[PDB]
């Protein structure tokens, strides 16, 4: 299907073309309760993933599956792919996360929230790490069209559609080397930094699990309500 | 369920 014959330059301008835009926090703006910060968040979070649902079907191969499968995948993916983003966000902002351009917190205003600092700590290790390496606009995007494929294909005939993902996760392991391979890395250089891209997606799944663990602790506590989307998305968990 | 209207929208 459509997506296994792009060429390269072809994939990343769909990739590149696809990005949601950043959203606003609500301006609505002091010092941070713990009620307040959470508020925040999860405000954006729904908005934001609105934004990625419209996202995820741009992705060439994506619509190609099942609606079924694209929940599954969606569902499984979707603070991972929030993160990355959150994180690729942060990067020219060393020491704090810009979760949009009117809230940007630093390690301490995570203190706001309990159990938060810890998910904070990660995602800052994580933006360093990308900034290390000088991760470039045109390989996040393959990135984060991984993190969508790979996530929940383990948990799924449900085998053809395994193998088109698998198809369309090879096209982009092609067009990232294709990237490096033009930035002008030896061959050796490329697979190197093929695997350094794709370890950090296992760090990229501990901190979503982690901050699965987070949300659903808050919602039993209670202490702000979610939206009806978020709550969905975190029952499929 | 609303991930199913937004994925058919
Ligand atoms: N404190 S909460 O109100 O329980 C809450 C609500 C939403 C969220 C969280 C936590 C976790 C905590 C770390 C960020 C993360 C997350 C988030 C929000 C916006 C993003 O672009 C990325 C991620 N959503």
């Amino acid at each position: 299907s459509l997506a296994l014959s792009l060429t390269a330059d072809q994939m990343v301008s769909a990739l590149l073309d696809a990005e949601p835009p950043i959203l606003y926090s609500e301006y609505d703006t002091r010092p941070f309760s713990e009620a307040s910060m959470m508020g925040l968040l999860t405000n954006l979070a729904d908005r934001e993933l609105v934004h990625m649902i419209n996202w995820a079907k741009r992705v060439p191969g994506f619509v190609d599956l099942t609606l079924h499968d694209q929940v599954h995948l969606l569902e499984c993916a979707w603070l991972e792919i929030l993160m990355i983003g959150l994180v690729w966000r942060s990067m020219e902002h060393p020491g704090k996360l810009l979760f949009a351009p009117n809230l940007l917190l630093d390690r301490n205003q995570g203190k706001c929230v309990e159990g938060m600092v810890e998910i904070f700590d990660m995602l800052l290790a994580t933006s360093s790490r990308f900034r290390m390496m000088n991760l470039q606009g045109e390989e996040f995007v393959c990135l984060k069209s991984i993190i969508l494929l790979n996530s929940g294909v383990y948990t799924f005939k449900s085998l053809e559609e395994k193998d088109h993902i698998h198809r369309v996760l090879d096209k982009i392991t092609d067009t990232l080397i294709h990237l490096m391979a033009k930035a002008g890395l030896t061959l050796q250089q490329q697979h190197q930094r093929l695997a350094q891209l794709l370890l950090i997606l296992s760090h990229i799944r501990h901190m979503s699990n982690k901050g699965m663990e987070h949300l659903y602790s808050m919602k039993c506590k209670n202490v702000v309500p979610l939206s009806d989307l978020l709550l969905e998305m975190l029952d499929a968990h | 369920k609303i991930l199913h209207r937004l994925l058919q929208d």
